[PDB]
């Protein structure tokens, strides 16, 4: 897997390899941030309320 | 008494989430809720009045 990024990798838009992504992460914190049956997807549902 | 959380996703298979238990059930997709003082329908087709309360003749109070 010998790549080399910062040998002119952008893929000529943005800035260091705009990337396709399912669902962004949720810092705050989510309820079960939970998946589908797919595993590398997820629902963010907020840890509202005192669930927390 | 249950609505079916939707996930168009990879495929249409649903989840299931009681509604809030004073929203009703317009839609199988979604549930329905109408104003203050008001109340879900038993099989929640819709808007229903709770019941005026008064402090009545012979009560104890």
């Amino acid at each position: 897997l010998h790549l080399r990024i910062e040998r002119m990798h952008w893929p000529g838009s943005g800035q260091q390899l705009p990337r396709s992504i399912c669902s962004l992460p949720c810092q705050p914190g989510e309820r079960k941030k939970t998946v589908k049956g797919m595993p590398c997807c997820w629902h963010c549902e907020p840890c509202t309320g005192y669930q927390y | 008494n249950e609505v079916k959380s939707v996930q168009p996703g990879e495929v249409c298979c649903w989840l299931c989430i009681p509604c809030q238990p004073y929203e009703y059930r317009l839609d199988e997709f979604t549930c329905a809720d109408c104003g203050l003082g008001y109340w879900p329908n038993a099989s929640l087709t819709g808007c229903f009045e709770l019941p005026q309360e008064y402090i009545r003749w012979g009560d104890a109070w």
